[PDB]
């Protein structure tokens, strides 16, 4: 194992492994959209920026491997005024929701324009909107919301295992749709309206119920469904309504249950 | 040390009588079965002790990028892939390289062949040009059939099949990383780059990507002596490059030329609109679409080598002419020019998708006129950053031009708003 | 006079200071104050630069109502100003004020 | 549109060629033995030169000769710009816009062939003849002017050149090249 | 910085004296800590002897304090020692702000 | 400007304003109002549960400012005298759109109201 | 009835209505949800 100091604490890493990966390990975490933790590694966004310590480009911690021992910091110069700008070009053309969107402090871009992002302006005139996409039972599809990234588009391909997200156009204008009327089949796609950030995907069962803000939550294991365990509960006065795919090591891989999430 | 125009020396010379057997007679495989009975490592030598630049739009060196692959040990077998498909617009390379001499480039596909140890050759061709496309797959049964590659041709132990497969004709020929991505059936859309490049993954092998313009280069420089393509240009940059003139002209013609000209020379040969830098403004581009447009005091000292061309204000990489007459509009001719990335955006990186169709729909409203003042130095801020925080090549190519409208320029721009603002308000 | 909470020392003061401490010299000082009040009211009226209200950065005060209806950045920090709080900085602070009571020190 | 579909009248009906089945098969032997999505690139080309109008149900089995995804090889097609969406003629040509050709006037040869071919700019003919649709670039820009019409590409042209051009295309092709001039050097 | 910044360490160097001045004298009887941000100083004390902490900054040559004034207390449940009395002092001669804190559980 | 008792606006041409947010309920420092929604028969979804009590409530224009879409917005009222706290807290919505008869103010303050004085 | 004319939106009553007070017809509490249900038959 090589040895890289980020932010002049040195740790101690694996010769394959990745820049936001080597972050964890100092305790430290970089501003994410496109996953570490189970989903496969890919770019699309470049939000992830890190400058180096001698490098004239900066590089994406989900791609750039440390490697070589090579200074990296994050809280930089270079970085801060890079994570501001794309945050910019995020909500350039974002439909603006929050007050009606499903999620609301749940939501993983609200919470990094807060951190990361500028906040005085954002210079922006004339958004584009897309058409809602077809979907079934679970998760009331609005492609408004969506910030068009490779999130879910893997996770039918890899991790659910029927393909159907995709692209549909070029510039402003592509779906993450399936462009072919058709609904969405059960197994495990039902864990998908959890991974999305943004309030796009979400469980049309339990919408617009309850906020993030105003819950108590309880982690107990499900009793549908066999081999179901650390689930969090929502309580949010007398009766729960949502419940959410806990983290868990060995037990589930971080998604839920079909059966279970509705 | 000054650099002459051709001077009866071009890379590709036949271009009105050329079949088969037509070109052979005009300098055409003439050391096929001397190149390949030499080994890979000298062989590849050879490029590097002329100090060839790449053809592509990008400025990266031709012999260092070849022997970055190398090869000490493969699993997975290794192939070659060639663009030639028409990029950056104001180029005239791609109906002439493969159009005009289809033989040459099927050579070029044999030279570098057993220098890096590829077995099978890959071509790209644009879907618009058709007829381009099938000049290309008739040199191909001509030289498969006969005998000039494939198996074993002319003494050679190492193995070679040429295939050329049509594009969709977009960015997918663009980028080095889209090109792998095209040609192994995925949709259009550019590889990370940083962990990963041409020689460690593409389509499941280790490549290497080349330009229609540089892998014709190869058979040329191998055939003559290594010190007759360093002779034309300069010390840091050397090697014949196709410029092509395109727009405000008195005669529009792509003409090969000598390294490190002069941008006043050239356009005098060619003719251009009115004066080459007197009576008509000069709004010229030294690049096809990535380069912004040179000003008009500074024409003359500029060269046509990219060495030279990164002194003043950015470096010429595609090599093509862009002028534009007095006469003829700046402000909506540069808006254009965006409005081609806003088409050819992949819809990956997050200041592209939503980035360059964001900065055409300001560019549009300085046509008309609606923009404020205070809104020329905002966009400035927004352009810079663009170049930095993107996978492909494609968001710098769509960054430098906007550069290049607050550099130089200016009181144009705000003769456009000052107009608007006293008229309709 | 000692120490300046929002723009002080540019405007004049007078602190009224006996010498007996029974509650009637304790009485005359307050009525001292106040006749020695206006002073500082009307040279509050001759200083006014036009400006901003609220603190430009929007991390902290939220935006105005005609801005964050048309720009994004806008409504999202009034999302995370309100229900959420400041996200404030660690640390153990106090600070004093001259209240006409005595002092407001909050820790 | 672009991520739309309709879904009458042109969903479930589609046809595949018969007599290109076995030109096709070989198209897919050109590139990588093992692991073949290459070929469905090709043959999305070929579809669309063998039958006008590529249906949405033409290209899933198109894909199943490959054994693909079905949603994955609708999306390839999407994000290419060569092939066809919805509905294209007998003849269809673009006409290039972009600011090496616009320099030199391109917006005047549109104008002229708007009039001269009927209907605005995006709207193709009602009796099925000439499409028009606006196009990046054509490729060879040596040409101030440039359109490619159905494979072969016409350069340079004037003002009642192109009209000329496109009049006689109606009943017998035109073929050309760049008829305005030297085609390499002038 | 115009708005963004309240005010530029100037006499943050000037207060950090006082930090090595108690800390020159070196008890592990008072000293132990010497915390110093914002214009502010921080001390905690060994709960052995509180009342010889509060007999200095009273009377003294160097500093003269006298106002032991506001005094407070934090509940905290994360260390081993939960409670920390804080004492709030001000000078009137010298014109200074310093604190006094307790680190023992004090059940 | 001023505050007295609550009541929530609407639109000109019918709706209710109030989208339900659960925003005004957090920054609320009394937790005065209550707020549990479910969609409005098909497509629309605004509000089931709304509830401001009177028995809290410190008012302070907090809810007239964290609200987006100008829902409570805060009418000259003084009128308010009842013979239990069941009769004072406000139910679900009813009494609050009966503020009618104060939304013709509400309209009119409100005028004086976008960018402020 | 001057100078200043009231909006007109056709949401707002006709009729002014006086205070509730302690006489009938006045304010009143009101539950809103319809609660978790449950049923059994035979
Ligand atoms: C907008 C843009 C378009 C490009 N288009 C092409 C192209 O069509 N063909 C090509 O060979 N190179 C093209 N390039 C250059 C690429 O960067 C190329 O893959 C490579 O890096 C240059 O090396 P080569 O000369 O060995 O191909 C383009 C670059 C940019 C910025
Ligand atoms: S996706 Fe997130 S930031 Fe966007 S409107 Fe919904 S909650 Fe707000
Ligand atoms: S729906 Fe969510 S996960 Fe899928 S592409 Fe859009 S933002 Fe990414
Ligand atoms: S910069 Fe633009 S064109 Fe290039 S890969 Fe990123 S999104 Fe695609
Ligand atoms: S009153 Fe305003 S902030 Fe509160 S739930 Fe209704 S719309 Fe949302
Ligand atoms: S005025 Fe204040 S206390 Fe009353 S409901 Fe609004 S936020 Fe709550
Ligand atoms: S978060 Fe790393 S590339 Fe998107
Ligand atoms: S720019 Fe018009 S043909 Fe290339």
């Amino acid at each position: 194992l090589i040895e890289v100091f980020v932010d002049g604490q040195s740790v101690m890493v694996e010769p394959g492994t990745t820049v936001l990966q080597a972050c964890e390990k100092v305790g430290m975490q970089i501003p994410r959209f496109c996953y570490h933790e189970r989903l496969s590694v890919a770019g699309n966004c470049r939000m992830c920026l890190v400058e180096i310590e001698k490098a004239p480009k900066v590089v994406a911690a989900c791609a750039m491997p440390v490697m070589k021992g090579w200074n990296i910091l994050t809280n930089s110069e270079k970085t801060k005024k890079a994570r501001e700008g794309v945050m910019e070009f995020l909500l350039a053309n974002h439909p603006l929701d929050c007050p009606i969107c499903d999620q609301g402090g749940e939501c993983d871009l609200q919470d990094q324009s807060m951190m990361f992002g500028s906040d005085r302006s954002r210079f922006l005139e004339g958004k584009r909107a897309v058409e809602d996409k077809n979907i079934g039972p679970l998760v009331k599809t609005i492609m408004t919301r969506c910030i068009q990234c490779t999130r879910c588009i893997r996770f039918a391909s890899e991790i659910a295992g029927v393909d159907d997200l995709g692209t549909t156009g070029r510039g402003n204008d592509m779906q993450v749709g399936t462009y072919i009327e058709k609904m969405f089949m059960s197994e495990l796609s039902g864990n998908i309206i959890d991974i999305c950030p943004v309030g796009a995907l979400t469980x049309x069962x339990x919408x617009x119920x309850x906020x993030x803000x105003x819950x108590x939550x309880x982690x107990x294991x499900x009793x549908x469904x066999x081999x179901x365990x650390x689930x969090x509960x929502x309580x949010x006065x007398x009766x729960x309504x949502x419940x959410x795919x806990x983290x868990x090591x060995x037990x589930x891989x971080x998604x839920x249950x079909x059966x279970x999430x509705x | 040390s000054l650099k002459d125009e051709d001077r009866i020396f071009t890379n590709l010379y036949g271009r009105h009588d050329w079949r088969l057997k037509g070109a052979q007679s005009r300098g055409d495989w003439y050391k096929t079965k001397e190149i390949l009975l030499k080994g890979p490592d000298w062989i590849l030598g050879e490029v590097k002790t002329s100090g060839l630049r790449g053809r592509g739009g990008a400025g990266f060196p031709t012999g260092l990028k070849w022997s970055f692959m190398n090869k000490p040990s493969d699993g997975r077998p290794k192939y070659l892939v060639v663009n030639a498909d028409e990029g950056e617009p104001g180029t005239c390379k791609d109906r002439e390289i493969i159009r005009h001499d289809p033989h040459k480039l099927v050579e070029g596909c044999l030279v570098g062949g057993r220098a890096m140890g590829a077995r099978a050759a890959y071509i790209y061709i644009r879907g618009e040009f058709y007829n381009e496309a099938s000049n290309l797959q008739v040199a191909i049964r001509e030289a498969y059939e006969a005998g000039l590659i494939g198996k074993n041709a002319c003494g050679s132990g190492y193995d070679f099949d040429v295939f050329v497969v049509r594009g969709a004709g977009a960015y997918i020929c663009g980028e080095e990383t889209a090109l792998i991505e095209s040609i192994e059936g995925k949709q259009g859309k550019p590889r990370l780059k940083p962990p990963f490049p041409a020689d460690v993954g593409v389509f499941g092998c280790p490549t290497t990507v080349a330009n229609v313009e540089t892998v014709a280069v190869s058979p040329t420089i191998c055939r003559r002596g290594g010190a007759w393509f360093a002779s034309f240009g300069r010390e840091r940059n050397s090697g014949t490059k196709l410029f092509n003139i395109s727009g405000h002209v008195n005669n529009p013609c792509t003409v090969e030329e000598e390294m490190s000209v002069p941008l006043k020379e050239l356009i005098e040969k060619h003719a251009g609109g009115v004066t080459g830098g007197w009576d008509n403004l000069l709004a010229v581009i030294p690049g096809g679409s990535s380069t912004p447009l040179i000003p008009k005091s500074v024409c003359e000292t500029v060269l046509m080598d990219f060495d030279a061309l990164i002194q003043a204000q950015t470096g010429l990489g595609t090599a093509a002419v862009i002028v534009m007459d007095r006469s003829t509009d700046i402000v909506k001719a540069i808006a254009r020019l965006i409005e081609f990335y806003k088409h050819e955006s992949c819809g990956q990186c997050t200041p592209c998708r939503e980035g360059v169709d964001w900065m055409n729909k300001v560019m549009a409203r300085f046509v008309r006129g609606d923009a404020r003042p205070a809104e020329i130095d905002s966009l400035w801020e927004i352009s810079k950053q663009i170049e930095g925080h993107t996978i492909c090549a494609l968001g710098d190519g769509a960054a430098w031009p906007v550069q290049g409208l607050i550099r130089h320029f200016r009181p144009e721009l705000e003769e456009r708003m000052q107009q608007f603002a006293q008229q309709h308000q | 006079k000692t120490q300046p909470y929002d723009v002080y020392d540019q405007v004049e003061f007078d602190v009224p200071i006996g010498s007996r401490g029974d509650c009637y010299d304790r009485y005359l000082c307050r009525v001292e104050e106040m006749r020695q009040s206006i002073r500082i009211i009307s040279q509050c009226l001759n200083k006014m630069p036009p400006g901003e209200i609220k603190v430009d950065d929007a991390k902290v005060s939220p935006p105005k109502r005609a801005e964050m209806k048309t720009s994004m950045e806008s409504l999202i920090h009034h999302f995370k100003l309100y229900t959420e709080g400041y996200q404030v900085p660690p640390g153990a602070t106090y600070t004093a004020i001259e209240a006409p009571k005595g002092e407001f020190g909050v820790y | 549109v672009h991520r739309d579909t309709p879904e009458n009248n042109p969903e479930t009906p589609f046809d595949f060629t018969p007599e290109n089945y076995k030109r096709i098969e070989a198209i897919v032997k050109n590139y990588p033995e093992g692991h073949k999505a290459a070929a469905v690139l090709p043959v999305l080309d070929l579809a669309q030169r063998q039958n006008g109008w590529l249906p949405i149900s033409a290209m899933n089995k198109v894909a199943e000769i490959l054994q693909v995804p079905p949603m994955r090889v609708y999306e390839v097609a999407t994000f290419y710009t060569m092939y066809n969406r919805k509905p294209v003629g007998k003849y269809h040509i673009q006409v290039c816009t972009t600011t090496p050709c616009m320099l030199r006037n391109s917006d005047s040869i549109l104008e002229a062939i708007q009039k001269k071919l009927g209907i605005k700019v995006g709207e193709t003919t009602p009796d099925k003849l000439f499409t028009l649709i606006e196009v990046e670039c054509l490729g060879a820009c040596v040409n101030a002017p440039m359109v490619q019409i159905n494979d072969n590409y016409y350069e340079d042209l004037t003002p009642k050149d192109i009209e000329e051009i496109i009049d006689e295309l109606k009943a017998g092709k035109i073929p050309k090249p760049g008829p305005r001039s030297g085609r390499f050097s002038c | 910085r115009p708005t963004v910044r309240p005010r530029n360490d100037v006499a943050h160097k000037q207060l950090s004296a006082f930090g090595e001045y108690v800390a020159e004298i070196l008890p592990k009887y008072v000293q132990q800590v010497q915390v110093s941000c914002f214009n502010e100083l921080e001390i905690c004390i060994h709960p052995d002897g509180v009342i010889p902490v509060l007999t200095f900054l009273r009377d003294h040559s160097n500093a003269q304090f006298k106002s032991l004034a506001d005094l407070t207390a934090v509940d905290i449940p994360t260390r081993q020692n939960r409670f920390e009395i804080v004492y709030n002092l001000l000078s009137l001669r010298f014109n200074s702000r310093i604190r006094v804190k307790t680190y023992t559980d004090e059940l | 400007r001023f505050r007295g008792e609550h009541a929530l606006r609407r639109y000109p041409s019918g709706e209710e304003r109030c989208i339900a947010c659960k925003l005004c309920e957090a920054v609320c420092p009394a937790q005065a109002i209550t707020i549990e929604a479910e969609p409005r028969a098909d497509g629309s979804r605004r509000t089931t549960r709304y509830d401001i009590d009177m028995t809290k409530c410190i008012y302070c224009g907090f809810c007239q400012e964290a609200c987006p879409v100008d829902a409570i917005v805060e009418g000259p009222n003084f009128e308010f005298s009842t013979e239990t706290h069941e009769e004072l807290l406000y139910n679900k919505e009813k009494l609050l759109n009966n503020g009618d008869k104060w939304e013709a103010e509400i309209a009119a303050n409100i005028q004086a109201d976008y960018l402020y004085r | 009835p001057t100078v200043k004319p009231p909006t007109a939106r056709k949401f707002i009553w006709t009729n002014h209505k006086f205070n509730l007070s302690g006489t009938p017809q006045q304010y009143v509490p009101y539950s809103t949800t319809r609660k978790k249900i449950q049923e059994w038959v035979p």
